[PDB]
């Protein structure tokens, strides 16, 4: 187990807020789950455990993976399918607003300054 | 638009004492308080999104852990459900269960039925394309379960820098039944080259991947979700 | 010698740093060699020459033609068509700007209704 | 965001005194210093990027001048090489030289070799598409060299305002062998209507144009560069 190793290093290093050189490339899975672990996606983790005292040490450990896991935060966003055309057009749009806002901003400013001046 | 933060949810599922354990007269250590707290003997309490005690059925664990991910996935969001635990703890009963048993099937089987239950109800102007995948990872090696001849699959990075298993097999499904078949098939193929499965699983991650793509033929808006249902390997230490 | 002329014209202007009515249209060649003489292009100019003193004149000129063109500075830019998922990025950060803009409005527009 | 500055580089190539000059007993005036300087008799030094003396061979001139452009242009940059100088100074020898002699070939011949030379060793994900065209410019009029049918071609402009010959011939090439066929083809044609060939080109401009466009299938990324191999006409006064 070097993937769980991988996994665990990913989580902890994520649980931090370090999210810088979080060892995604440490294993084949940490990369497949890269999205899942700290990005665009809604992740649920069903940590499974045994109720027996003999498994207590492991139970403890598992719980703590859950514990630390619960504090990771993903930035979820529906996935949109568009051609480059669409993306260039909508970008143009979101550039017309840019220009637009500018004026309104330079509007207020003038008044306040001007209004005041 | 504006994407939102969202803590990763965590479910604590506890399994019943099993025949050996009972016989050895072991006692149940966990003490459950409410729906999301669990105490271990006399120590600080553990609090999770939900704490699923042993009597919580397969339906319940689906409804509290996966029912909402299918809904988000069909809408353009990427859902990922995974089982983490020590070997023999409960991951596989969770994720797969008695695969063709109505009472005891697990997440995968259930997500197989939900997705198409949802879809079939949608308006005909909504055109879905569900394509499944099924690989396993052993000693850092990815083996397509649907093409056992593929045994050192690589992970490349797509159009927008997103990790992914390249060259794996992609099956277009159109029913809960064609997905089951893909499950059945990879379940057998897993044997190919395996002397001991018990030992195998105990050390291998089984990764199921429902890849959804929806299109509105009216408004033309297109969206795609990646559903990752992972059944990891024992987490037992050194 | 039209072409050579325009080329003459275009070089010396760029030489100076005048670029503004640098006479590219002075000829069809300079139009083609437009992006080459002051635009997006890594450009080399091998000025071949005769060693004979009998041609001292042109050579010298030719050296100077050579001298002039090295002072010209173009702007190199790989011509890489944007990815769909590349544009998509563009939009993305030009949406933060626009968000950061409404907030440069929000506060800026709070005082405005204060007075 | 950004494009990078960097000036036109000028290489000065001196040719060895000719038989004819020889007999007369012409004096050799050039005086070279290091590898970038040169002075005539008693003047001030003219420094260029590089300065290739008479013993400079066609392999050195290319290595000195056109080795990089190919890499550049294959990266998506635009590349342009042109020879300048009085008639009988070396331009066509340098630009074209002995076209099929592996020792006495010039820039053009070598470039076509390198282009594919490289593409072979190049990434297996990106497909190429090289498009050459070959025309001359005499008396401000643009003659298609792969079609003596066209004789008054016109310069137009593309979407981002960059000029270019209109309705010229465009030949797709996937090999050095093919590129030289076009050069070969165009070298001949130029004869159509030419009385004495020495004079004409001595007074005409031949511009070979290679248009390399590549696109990684894997990441989709599409690239493009334009190569303009131009041999100017005699620069002499009067
Ligand atoms: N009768 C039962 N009812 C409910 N859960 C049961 C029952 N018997 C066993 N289990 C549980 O026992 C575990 C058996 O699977 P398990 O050994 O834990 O899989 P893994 O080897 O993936 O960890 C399942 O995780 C599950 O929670
Ligand atoms: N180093 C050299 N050795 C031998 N011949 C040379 C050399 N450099 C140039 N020339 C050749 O090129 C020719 C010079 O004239 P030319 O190529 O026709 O140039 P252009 O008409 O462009 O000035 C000479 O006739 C000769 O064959």
């Amino acid at each position: 187990n070097k993937s769980l190793s991988a996994l665990g290093n990913v989580i902890s290093a994520l649980a931090e807020g370090t999210k810088t050189h979080v060892p995604y490339r440490d294993s084949k899975m940490t990369r497949i789950l890269q999205d899942s672990l700290g990005g665009n996606c809604r992740t649920t983790i069903v940590i499974c455990c045994s109720p027996s005292v003999f498994n207590e040490a492991e139970t403890k450990s598992t719980l703590m993976f859950g514990q630390r896991a619960k504090t990771i935060k993903n930035t979820v966003s529906v996935n949109l399918e568009l051609t480059a055309e669409e993306w260039k057009k909508k970008y143009e749009k979101e550039k017309e607003k840019n220009k637009a806002l500018k004026s309104v901003i330079q509007h207020l400013e003038v008044e306040l300054n001007r209004w005041r001046n | 638009a504006d994407p939102a933060e969202c803590s990763i949810k965590v479910m604590c599922r506890f399994r019943p004492l099993n025949e050996a354990e009972i016989l050895r007269g072991d006692k149940f250590i966990p003490k459950f308080k409410g729906e999301e707290t669990v105490v271990i003997g006399q120590g600080k309490p553990y609090v999770f999104d939900r704490v699923l005690p042993p009597n919580t059925t397969q339906e319940q664990v689906y409804n509290a852990c996966a029912k909402q991910i299918v809904k988000d996935v069909l809408e353009g969001y990427n859902g990922t459900i995974f089982a983490y635990g020590q070997t023999s703890s409960g991951k596989t009963h969770t994720m797969e269960g008695k695969l063709h048993d109505p009472q005891l099937m697990g997440i995968i089987p259930r997500i197989a039925h939900d997705i198409f239950d949802h879809i079939y109800s949608m308006d005909e102007n909504l055109e879905f394309h569900i394509k499944v995948s099924y690989f396993e990872i052993y000693l850092d090696k990815i083996r397509d379960l649907l093409d056992v001849s593929k045994t050192n699959l690589a992970v490349h990075e797509d159009k927008n820098r997103v990790p992914y298993v390249k060259g794996c097999t992609e099956r277009f499904v159109s029913s809960p039944e064609e997905v089951m078949d893909v499950i059945d098939e990879g379940k057998a193929n897993r044997h190919v080259a395996v002397t001991n499965m018990n030992e195998h699983s105990s050390r291998s991650h089984s990764i199921f991947l429902i890849n959804i793509k929806q299109e509105n033929v009216e408004t033309e808006k297109k969206l795609s979700g990646k559903l990752y249902l992972v059944d990891l390997a024992g987490s037992e230490k050194v």
